[PDB]
């Protein structure tokens, strides 16, 4: 029974590690997402520091 | 009197009994003990294929 037992949590160590390879792959996407965006701001930063630069327009 | 040593014999022997069936009572827990070594065995080749899977 405790052969069984073991072999139940090490079965149940493997959903373990199963779910967190594909979460922390999951993770990476939505972390991509937030780069891309963060790219897309940091790109928006810098223009709207030109726009003061033309002092007819601002 | 002669009741003594009649008495006496049948009390030592009967220590004896006791000290028999008490030395064989505790062989079959030696045996007992014994046994559960050689499945205790079979729980470490279970051990060690769990730690295998």
């Amino acid at each position: 029974g405790n052969f069984k037992s073991k072999l139940k949590k090490a079965m149940l160590s493997q959903q373990i590690t199963k779910s967190t390879i594909a979460n922390k792959m999951r993770l990476k996407v939505l972390s991509a997402r937030e780069q891309s965006l963060d790219g897309i701001f940091e790109e928006t930063k810098e223009k709207l520091s030109g726009i003061a630069n033309n002092r007819d327009e601002y | 009197n002669g009741i003594a040593t009649l008495l006496q014999a049948e009390k030592e022997a009967h220590e004896i009994v006791s000290k028999a069936r008490k030395y064989r009572q505790d062989k079959l827990k030696q045996a007992k003990t014994d046994a559960a070594k050689e499945i205790d065995s079979y729980k470490i080749q279970k051990d060690k294929e769990l730690k295998e899977f």
